[PDB]
């Protein structure tokens, strides 16, 4: 009925530190990935009603699917909304080359809602060019800004790898698997507890993952842009664990 | 130079720290890095605990 990429509730795009809290719901496949003990640590992005895409990291303390619980549909970060779907997750899936992105299978495949609907997947080896204007979401820290437990995002220029890896931005570190995102002042940025949600760049008709919050150098410094995993460079090896699960 | 001043690469996942000056740090990461910084070395920082100082 619904198809991906398409927010039944149009986003604020604003001109997570800095950005702005969302329209409730402009972001409906922004997932909160929390722990059996129920409390927001990483984001996620819903692919399809029953995986999920995450960073790696967000999975290195349990191998345990019992251990993780999906929210999907919430605005609030703490006061979950009636309508939300809490889903438990059954299996894990790491990319093999050790890069930080990874699967969750859902142990019931949530209901497509006007406030649940997956993002649509870049092209293989897609690379989003330079200056084009995306957007991060997430409930992570937020230090001197407004909006703290509530979901956030933040409209963002893409840096190409080849300036990002200059030596005083950040200086080799980001390779090809990776995108650089971030104002060169600063002051606007994914942070901690926004990791493995997503970044999205509009595209005609709808919204494409084309980046998975990862890292950085602390959050929102001038000439210190995050870096996200590229999922263009991953799309073929998505597919299969959902194609061969 | 980099890590002296605290600058380190930190994944940005929330698992908060307490470190021996009584302040939270979003995830070990961010602790390790002021521990090793001339301003950490400085005062004898530490890890105490293994969440939220008071959580
Ligand atoms: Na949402
Ligand atoms: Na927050
Ligand atoms: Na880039």
């Amino acid at each position: 009925s619904f198809d991906c990429g398409k927010p039944q509730v149009e986003p604020k795009k604003c001109p997570v530190v800095g950005g702005c809290v969302a329209h409730p719901h402009s972001w409906p496949w922004q997932v909160s990935l929390r722990t059996r003990f129920g409390m927001h640590f990483c984001g996620g992005t819903l692919i399809s009603p029953e995986w999920v895409l995450t960073a790696a990291h967000c999975l290195e303390k349990s191998p345990r699917p019992s251990s993780y619980k999906v929210i999907l549909g919430a605005h609030q970060e703490v006061n979950l909304e009636p309508h939300v779907q809490e889903i438990e997750v059954s299996r894990l899936f790491l990319e093999p080359t050790r890069k930080d992105i990874a699967l969750l299978k859902l142990s019931s495949p949530a209901v497509i809602t006007d406030k649940v609907i997956p993002a649509c997947l870049p092209s293989p080896n897609y690379v989003v060019a330079d200056r084009t204007e995306c957007f991060i979401t997430g409930w992570g820290e937020t230090q001197g800004t407004f909006g703290a437990g509530l979901l956030k995002e933040a409209q963002l220029p893409v840096i190409e790898n080849k300036v990002c890896n200059r030596y005083e931005f950040l200086n080799g570190r980001v390779q090809s698997t990776e995108l650089c995102a971030g104002h060169l002042a600063g002051g606007t940025d994914s942070c901690q507890g926004d990791s493995g949600g997503p970044l999205v760049c509009f595209e005609k008709d709808k919204y494409i993952l084309q980046g998975v919050t990862s890292w950085g150098l602390g959050c929102a410094r001038p000439n210190k842009p995050g870096v996200y995993v590229r999922v263009s460079r991953f799309v073929t090896w998505i597919e299969g664990v959902m194609r061969n699960n | 130079s980099d890590a002296e001043r605290g600058v380190c690469a930190c994944p940005r996942i929330y698992m908060p720290v307490c470190g021996s000056n009584l302040k939270t740090y979003n995830n070990d990461c961010l602790l390790r890095c002021e521990i090793n910084s001339d301003l950490g070395r400085a005062n004898n920082l530490r890890k105490i605990a293994d969440q939220a100082c008071d959580n």
